[PDB]
């Protein structure tokens, strides 16, 4: 499960887009796909990569990037194969994407619904009725 | 150097024939700065039955125009190997396009 | 007269006006030949500007102390012609333009696509709208009365508060 | 006549155009031959 | 990481959003984390002591700045020959020629003339020397520390008031009516009687000689018998020099009408009987509600009670009461769109009917003050509905006022919207189309062909009140009328002489190019209104957002799904209708100042002829009246115009940059910031230096805000310069 | 949103009836109609009398007339009063 | 005139001001 | 964090899931809509309120609401 930090990674020539000191003092986020071929893409922060046959790695700053490349490699390239990792300074690596071995637009069993209100969007209680008082306007 | 050029003149409608000012030589009109009758002259134009066959011409190569843009869509429409013809194109667009065109001016 | 003012066809500054406005275009028909084009254009202008004066002089109109005339819109019948009457003919128009326009988008309400009869006007069937115009008083009043021209508040969309 | 160019006419750009400058036309037509009514003559 | 201690959101945001927001937020109490109502009253209560005292501190500086650096004796000796100084400069950027050029008012340093009219209200109540100005700005720094000390004590454990105390609307009303408005009004009476009117007739009265000093020769025996009309006999004749003791009275209630003949202001014998008459009324008034002894209305009782039986307004005020009562906002909107209408009839009685001596010779302080409260009133009427907005979104319970007044008023927003929508559009098509007619018309050399409305039912109002102008020959222009006849024996004679003199503003002639203005001020008080109440009625919900309550009044938008939402808060209509209330102060301003500088220059013919157009209002009004202030500096010198010359184009700078933060909006600049930040990190010997907080683009609301602000700085600071530079240039 | 509060001796005044509750009267809760409609024409009688008696007003008016004149607006509100009385079988 | 005496009792009470208004500042902040 | 909220007028299209650039949301069982599944919100940390979900969603009052909130450096979507 854990993060192969061994992983090679797409054939790249830099780019100022990269990430800056925020990635190794708060937060990294990295991304592992399947390649079959030794194929060109587009990086989120810049130009063009080239991704080897075989396993790839790669490290971006922001969730959104990883995401942005996985819904292009997913959609030109046809691999399914990615999982996205969140990186702390501390050393520890958390997996995020997708959470649970199956993608989030596809029901599984054990998830549990956060955020779900029992009625429709009409039915919140006005500002005033919740004025000092702590109680939530999701009725 | 006393007469100033105007080529558009007013109908009189709403009092608004007061647009059409002394311009000189006999003259009301509009007074206009396209810089036409410096261009005329240094064409050598110096009469208005001249100016006449100008404006033929121009409206025959207007309906010439409408007409190749309608034939080129409709009757006979180049492939795309036609299009992608760059060394041909800037060939014939330097050499017959700007060269015979400052040629013929020269002319 | 009203309001202090004085009729147009003995205001003094009214005079003036009509005289400085001759002599700016004789002034310019000075410069021009009296057979030439410029001649009879500006001939012609003076003759338009002599008349104009003429009739507001003796139309009822009132001048302030600029000499310009003055519109009194208050109601009185005496200066009706100034924006009663002038109004009345703008109404008649406006609910014309108001009583075809509505009656052609019921119209294109029952049609098989009502959004292509919005765009591409039904011309026949708009033009027999445009004439039934001449009587919208009376036939936009029957309209109102026999409940038909307003709807009621509870089969109209609005906001939920 | 060919009925959709008499299906083009009826779009509501050239009916736009034509009524209105027909509209326009009749004013500058009523102020050519009677000008200057600042107010209806009564 | 903790200046935003009022809100942990802000406090844990890691970008330079979280100060400008903190401060942004600062006086919103309702919203502070942990916020009870007793806490949100109390801190109110301190802050209202807080800001009496920076009154108090204002009008003491204005006071001592006078005392020191000013030439009030001088003045006083001279009124209209001498020009008011307001403090003096020390500016050491200054050259040579400006320390010349600023040494104006009689002085041997650079001053500031004053535009603020302190000079003629100081002098008409009594003020003579430099030392009861002083001891007056003496007073006021001790009443702010009162204040200061007051609003601290009250936030004290033991002296911390109750909610019971802050909602007891019937003490409170009693009290404010009576003691705060009436009394006061009371006292301001005995001042006059027992000093301004003294010293306007050359005898000093200080607090050495006012106990020994009958106001009156009788003195107080008329007032215990019921001869009271003993007060207002030998009123100050007409060759009356205020001031001194030559051709004054001894009168101190009159109800003369009209104007001192030589100061061409009200009578201070008015005045004085104007206050005492106010004053008892008012006294009056603060008796009506039951607080402690058993008489008295209970204001619940009445708003219940009026529910008109047609059954037209539904439940009518039924628990309106508690709905005011609970809503501070809708309180202040009440407050503000209460005090915005006076402000506005301050602005029009002050020009019109002047109270301080030797005021409305002064060309420059009678515009000043003019623009000056106009723009007040409407900051203030923008303020109202704002609150109002603010109101329905947070403070309004539905089903507290099922069938109300208010519950009936969103039952119908539709129907009050789209017809602020149609009388808006009714008045811009034809006011616009009639001013571009006259534009045509005029331009092609026929200004006969202009339409040119009389403004009758306003000149018939002026002649009702006695205008002898238009020989509507109505009411009290009527000499044998019942209005006319009943008014005889009292003010007719006096306001009379006063209203067909022209050679003041009251009830100032007009025509068609007043006819016009004010159908374009119609337009933009509709169209503001507009905006407004579109913002307050749809407020709590729309059909773009139908949950639009549960978002606030500020927030951005919803998205760039359902179309589009763009400025659909409450706020954003606030936003909005500020452009529409700058507009129309400007065209009132610029009407007040066009119409009164001809008229000071002897040539009103100029206003009546070049206002029927829009050209006559950019030559004749805005580049004509340039030239003095745009020539404030040049490459031949200077003059002490040149700070207006300066405040003109810095006006202009501000307003422009305001365009920058309403036209580019936030994604173009949080991707330069980008850059920016990436060039940092990346420069040597500049990467040492880091920042605490991200940098980040501002917000999309808080733009909206900046922009605002630059634009109505920028309106200000313009017109300013431009009201008080020309109409100084000119003197006239 | 905490009890507002009203003065004691408040009770409700709120009708949906032909004429409001005798309580909207305060002290005169008990006058019959009869005895505010002879009150309403004698103030508007007496106020009007007042009132055209001073209307050329003079630096010596009468004080009774002055406050004689204050009866006509009274006398307003003694008809209502006078209406809500009799419409409650008073 | 003033004297530079009377321009001291001025500057004396307005910091009896300064005083009163940071403590009134600081009870608001709490 | 921004706030996030599903109301019970899901008709379980996916669509708000699939349009979500952050995979904030997911799809879990339920019994209420034909579907037999209805959107969740179960990582707004990670949401920056771009509102694609609610632009996705086709019901007609948005099932799934974005509220905005307090903004840290992820709901800023700040790479610095
Ligand atoms: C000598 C050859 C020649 C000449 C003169 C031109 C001229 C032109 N081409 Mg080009 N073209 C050529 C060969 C040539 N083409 C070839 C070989 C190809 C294939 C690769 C193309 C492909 C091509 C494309 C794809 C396009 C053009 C376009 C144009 C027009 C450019 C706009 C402009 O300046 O017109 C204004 C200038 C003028 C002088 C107007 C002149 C009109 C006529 C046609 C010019 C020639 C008249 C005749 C030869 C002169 C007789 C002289 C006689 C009295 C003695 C212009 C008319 C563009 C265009 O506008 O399409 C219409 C365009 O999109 N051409
Ligand atoms: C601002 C309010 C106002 C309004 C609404 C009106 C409205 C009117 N005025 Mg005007 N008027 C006003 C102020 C106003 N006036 C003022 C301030 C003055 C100066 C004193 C005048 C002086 C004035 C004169 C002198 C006369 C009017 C008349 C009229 C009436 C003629 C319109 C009509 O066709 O009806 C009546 C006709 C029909 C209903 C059917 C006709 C077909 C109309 C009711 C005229 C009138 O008839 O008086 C009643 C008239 O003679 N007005
Ligand atoms: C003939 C059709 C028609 C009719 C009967 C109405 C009727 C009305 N409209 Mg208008 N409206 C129309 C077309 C029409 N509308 C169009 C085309 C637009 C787009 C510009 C608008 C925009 C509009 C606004 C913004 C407002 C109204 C308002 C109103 C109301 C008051 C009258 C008014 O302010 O007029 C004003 C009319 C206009 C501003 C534009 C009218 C433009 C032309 C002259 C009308 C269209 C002619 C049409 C092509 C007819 C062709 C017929 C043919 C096919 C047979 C009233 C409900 C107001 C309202 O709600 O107040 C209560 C209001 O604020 N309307
Ligand atoms: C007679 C007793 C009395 C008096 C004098 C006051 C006086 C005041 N109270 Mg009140 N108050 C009272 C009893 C009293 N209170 C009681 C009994 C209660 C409890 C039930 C309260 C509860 C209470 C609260 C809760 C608050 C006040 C506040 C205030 C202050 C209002 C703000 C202000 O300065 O407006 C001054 C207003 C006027 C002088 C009159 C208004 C004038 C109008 C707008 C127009 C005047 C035009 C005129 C021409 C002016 C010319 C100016 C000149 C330059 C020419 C004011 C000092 C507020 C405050 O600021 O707290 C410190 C506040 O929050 N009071
Ligand atoms: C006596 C007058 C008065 C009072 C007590 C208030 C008080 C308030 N207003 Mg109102 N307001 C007023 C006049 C007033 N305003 C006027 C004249 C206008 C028109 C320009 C407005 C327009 C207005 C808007 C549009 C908003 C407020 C808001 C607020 C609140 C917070 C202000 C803040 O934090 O900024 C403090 C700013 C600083 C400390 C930095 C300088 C506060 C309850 C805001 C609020 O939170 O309401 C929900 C809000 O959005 N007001
Ligand atoms: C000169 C500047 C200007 C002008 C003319 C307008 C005009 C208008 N604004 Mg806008 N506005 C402006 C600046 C301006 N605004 C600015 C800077 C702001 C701040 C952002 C706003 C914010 C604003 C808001 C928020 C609102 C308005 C509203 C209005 C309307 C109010 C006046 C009215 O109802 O009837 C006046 C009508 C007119 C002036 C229309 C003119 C008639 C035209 C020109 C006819 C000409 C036809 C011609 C043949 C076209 C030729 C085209 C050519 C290609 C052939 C009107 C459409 C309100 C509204 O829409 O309510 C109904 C409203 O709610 N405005
Ligand atoms: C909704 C439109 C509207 C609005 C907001 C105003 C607002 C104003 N008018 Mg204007 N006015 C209007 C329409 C309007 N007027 C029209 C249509 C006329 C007739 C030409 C006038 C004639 C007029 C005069 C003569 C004077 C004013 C003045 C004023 C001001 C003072 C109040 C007053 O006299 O009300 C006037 C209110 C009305 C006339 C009521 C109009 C209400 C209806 C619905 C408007 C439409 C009527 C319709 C078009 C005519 C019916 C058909 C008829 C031709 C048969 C104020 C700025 C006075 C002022 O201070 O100017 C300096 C002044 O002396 N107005
Ligand atoms: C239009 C205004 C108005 C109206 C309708 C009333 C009506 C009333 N008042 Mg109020 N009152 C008013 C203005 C008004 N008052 C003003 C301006 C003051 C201040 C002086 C008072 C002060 C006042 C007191 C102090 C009392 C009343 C009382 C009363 C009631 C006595 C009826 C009566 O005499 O029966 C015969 C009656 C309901 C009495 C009552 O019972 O109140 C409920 C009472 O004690 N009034
Ligand atoms: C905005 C704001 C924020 C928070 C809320 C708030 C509090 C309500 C509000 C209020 C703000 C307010 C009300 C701010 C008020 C600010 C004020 C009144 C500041 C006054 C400063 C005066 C000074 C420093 C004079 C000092 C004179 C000296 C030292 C002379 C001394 C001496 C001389 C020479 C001669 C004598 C002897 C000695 C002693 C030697
Ligand atoms: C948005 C909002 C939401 C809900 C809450 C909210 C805060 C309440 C609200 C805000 C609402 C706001 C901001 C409302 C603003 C309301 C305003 C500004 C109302 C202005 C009222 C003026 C009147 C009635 C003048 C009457 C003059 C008369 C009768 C003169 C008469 C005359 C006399 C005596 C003398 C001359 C002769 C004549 C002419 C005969
Ligand atoms: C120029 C511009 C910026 C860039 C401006 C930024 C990032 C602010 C930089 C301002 C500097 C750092 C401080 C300015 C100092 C002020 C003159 C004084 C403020 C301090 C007082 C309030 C106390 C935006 O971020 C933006 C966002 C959304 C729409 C429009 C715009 C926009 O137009």
């Amino acid at each position: 499960e854990t993060l192969n930090l061994q992983i090679p990674s797409p054939t790249f020539e830099g780019s100022t887009g990269g990430w800056l000191r925020a990635a190794e003092v708060e937060e990294k986020y990295a991304i592992t796909w399947t390649s079959p071929k030794e194929q060109v893409f587009e990086m989120p922060t810049g130009g063009a990569a080239i991704m080897r046959q075989g396993e790839n790695l790669l490290y971006l700053a922001r969730k959104e990037q990883c995401l942005a490349l996985a819904t292009q490699v997913k959609n030109s390239f046809k691999i399914t194969d990615y999982k996205v990792y969140r990186i702390f300074p501390s050393g520890e690596v958390q997996y995020l994407h997708p959470k649970d071995g199956v993608f989030p637009e596809k029901v599984n069993a054990g998830r549990v619904g956060v955020g779900n209100v029992s009625h429709s969007i009409g039915k919140n209680l006005n500002p005033a009725q919740i004025k000092f008082t702590s109680k939530s306007f999701n009725g | 150097t006393a007469v100033k050029p105007s080529a558009q003149v007013v109908w009189p409608i709403v009092g608004q024939e007061v647009l059409n000012g002394d311009v000189g030589g006999g003259f009301q009109g509009v007074q206009v700065t396209s810089g036409f009758f410096q261009i005329w002259r240094s064409s050598g134009i110096t009469s208005e039955v001249e100016l006449y066959w100008c404006a033929l011409a121009g409206l025959i190569m207007s309906g010439l125009m409408i007409f190749a843009g309608w034939f080129h869509y409709h009757k006979a429409a180049p492939k795309l190997e036609w299009f992608q013809n760059a060394e041909s194109m800037l060939n014939h667009h330097l050499s017959g396009l700007l060269g015979l065109g400052c040629l013929s001016w020269a002319g | 007269d009203v309001a202090g003012l004085t009729p147009c066809g003995e205001s003094k500054e009214f005079a003036r006006r009509l005289d400085g406005s001759v002599k700016k275009l004789q002034t310019r028909l000075s410069k021009y030949e009296a057979g030439t084009p410029p001649a009879l254009a500006l001939q012609k202008q003076i003759d338009k500007t002599k008349n104009r004066f003429d009739r507001y002089g003796k139309a009822g109109l009132l001048c302030g102390t600029d000499g310009l005339p003055h519109l009194i819109t208050d109601g009185r019948w005496t200066h009706s012609g100034e924006f009663v009457i002038p109004g009345l003919l703008f109404l008649y128009v406006a609910g014309w333009i108001g009583w075809v326009g509505r009656s052609y988008v019921l119209f294109a309400r029952t049609a098989d696509k009502p959004t292509e009869k919005e765009i591409i006007i039904d011309v026949p069937v708009a033009l027999s709208f445009v004439s039934t115009g001449f009587i919208w008083p009376f036939s936009a009043f029957k309209e109102f009365t026999s409940g038909n021209l307003i709807v009621p508040a509870d089969e109209i969309t609005v906001s939920p508060r | 006549m060919d009925s959709n160019f008499l299906k083009y006419l009826s779009t509501a750009p050239v009916l736009f155009t034509v009524w209105l400058s027909f509209t326009a036309s009749f004013i500058i037509e009523a102020n050519r031959f009677f000008p200057d009514m600042l107010y209806f003559p009564m | 990481t903790k200046f935003p201690k009022f809100s942990q959101a802000l406090a844990q945001d890691p970008a330079t959003r979280r100060i400008w927001y903190g401060l942004a937020t600062a006086h919103d109490l309702e919203s502070h984390d942990g916020m009870t109502e007793e806490n949100l009253y109390q801190k109110i209560f301190a802050s209202h002591f807080g800001h009496l005292a920076v009154i108090f501190l204002w009008t003491s500086g204005n006071l001592f700045h006078v005392a020191w650096q000013g030439n009030f004796e001088q003045w006083v000796l001279n009124p209209l020959k001498v020009k008011p100084i307001a403090h003096a400069i020390w500016d050491p950027h200054f050259g040579q020629p400006a320390v010349k050029a600023f040494t104006k008012g009689g002085v041997s340093y650079p001053v500031n003339i004053a535009t603020s009219g302190v000079y003629h209200w100081w002098y008409t109540i009594g003020m003579r020397s430099n030392t009861d100005l002083y001891a007056g700005s003496l007073f006021l720094l001790f009443l702010a520390g009162v204040f200061l000390f007051a609003g601290w004590l009250h936030l004290q454990p033991k002296f911390r008031p109750g909610l019971s105390w802050f909602k007891n609307n019937e003490s409170r009303l009693n009290h404010h009516l009576s003691g705060l408005f009436g009394f006061s009004s009371l006292a301001w009476s005995a001042h006059l009687i027992h000093v301004a009117i003294p010293e306007a007739r050359g005898q000093h009265v200080c607090w050495d000689n006012f106990t020994k000093v009958a106001p009156h020769p009788a003195g107080l025996q008329p007032f215990f018998t019921g001869n009271w009309g003993a007060y207002a006999a030998s009123p100050d004749t007409t060759n009356h020099i205020f001031g001194t003791s030559e051709g004054a009275g001894t009168a101190i209630l009159t109800f003369l009408g009209g104007f001192h003949p030589q100061t061409q202001a009200l009578w201070l014998t008015d005045i004085a009987h104007h206050h005492l008459a106010i004053g008892v009324v008012f006294i009056f008034a603060g008796h009506m509600y039951r607080t402690n002894w058993g008489i008295g209305h209970s204001l619940k009782e009445i708003l219940d009670a009026h529910r008109p039986p047609g059954g037209r307004l539904g439940a009518g005020h039924k628990g309106i009461f508690e709905t005011l009562t609970n809503s501070l906002h809708f309180q202040l909107g009440l407050a503000l769109a209460s005090l915005g209408v006076i402000t506005s009839l301050v602005a029009q009685h002050m020009y019109a009917l002047p109270s301080y001596a030797f005021i409305a010779k002064d060309y420059v302080t009678q515009s000043a003050l003019y623009t000056h409260h106009q723009y007040i009133a409407g900051f203030l009427m923008v303020g109202a509905f704002a609150h109002g907005a603010i109101f329905f979104v947070r403070d309004y319970d539905p089903e507290q006022n099922k069938n109300n007044v208010l519950a009936r008023i969103l039952d119908h927003k539709e129907a009050i919207i789209s017809h602020l929508s149609w009388v808006s559009l009714f008045l811009g098509f034809h006011t616009l189309g009639i001013y571009v007619h006259n534009d045509v018309v005029v331009a092609f050399g026929t200004p006969e062909k202009q339409i040119l409305v009389e403004p009758v039912f306003a000149q018939w109002i002026q002649a009702s009140s006695g205008k002898a102008l238009y020989g509507f020959d109505v009411l009290l222009s009527s000499t044998n009328s019942v209005a006319a006849n009943a008014s005889s024996n009292i003010w007719l004679p006096g306001w009379l002489e006063a209203i067909n003199s022209g050679k003041n503003s009251l009830f100032l002639p007009i025509g068609p190019g007043d006819f016009l203005i004010h159908h374009a001020i119609a337009l933009a008080l509709h169209t503001t209104t507009l905006i407004l109440v579109k913002g307050a009625l749809d407020a709590r919900g729309s059909k773009l957002m139908p949950d639009k309550k549960d978002f606030g009044y500020a927030f951005p938008c919803d998205g760039p799904g359902r179309g589009g939402t763009c400025d659909i808060s409450a706020w954003d209509a606030f936003y909005l209708s500020m452009f529409w209330m700058l507009n129309t102060i400007g065209w009132v301003t610029f009407y007040w100042h066009w119409k009164h500088i001809t008229i000071w220059q002897g040539n009103a013919g100029q206003f009546n002829e070049s206002s029927t157009y829009i050209m006559g209002w950019l030559r004749d009004y805005l580049w004509l009246n340039s030239s003095p202030l745009i020539n404030g500096y040049n490459p031949f010198g200077m003059n002490s115009l040149s700070v207006w010359s300066w405040m003109f184009l810095f006006g202009h700078l501000i307003w422009a940059t305001g365009f920058m933060f309403l036209i580019s909006w936030r994604g173009y600049w949080q991707e330069l910031i980008e850059t920016l930040v990436w060039a940092h990190e990346r420069t040597p010997l500049a990467n040492l230096v880091r920042w605490k907080d991200k940098p980040v683009a501002l917000s999309i609301v808080q733009a909206r805000l900046v922009g605002l602000i630059h634009f109505t700085a920028g309106y200000i600071f313009t017109y300013a310069a431009f009201v008080i530079a020309s109409t100084t240039g000119k003197f006239g | 949103f905490s009890p507002v509060p009203s003065p004691e001796g408040t009770k409700e005044t709120y009708w949906e009836t032909k004429a409001p509750s005798s309580d909207v009267l305060g002290i005169g809760a008990g006058v019959s109609s009869g005895n505010f409609a002879a009150a309403s024409v004698f103030a508007a009688l007496v106020g009007g009398y007042c009132t055209g008696q001073v209307i050329p007003l003079t630096v010596e008016p009468n004080p009774l007339f002055l406050a004689g004149s204050f009866l006509l607006p009274y006398s307003w509100a003694l008809h209502v009063a006078a209406w809500i009385q009799k419409n409650n079988g008073k | 005139m003033i004297s530079d005496t009377q321009i001291f009792i001025a500057l004396i009470l307005a910091l009896v001001s300064l005083v009163l208004a940071i403590r009134l500042g600081r009870a608001l902040y709490q | 964090s921004h706030s996030v909220k599903v109301y019970d007028t899901c008709i379980g299209c996916t669509q708000c899931v699939r349009a979500c650039p952050c995979d904030v949301l997911e799809m879990v069982s339920w019994d209420g809509c034909k579907a037999g599944q209805i959107a969740s919100a179960p990582r707004t940390e990670d949401c920056i309120g771009c509102k694609r979900c609610e632009t996705a969603c086709p019901t007609d009052f948005l099932s799934v609401r974005v509220y905005l909130g307090g903004e840290t450096t992820r709901s800023m979507g700040l790479a610095y």
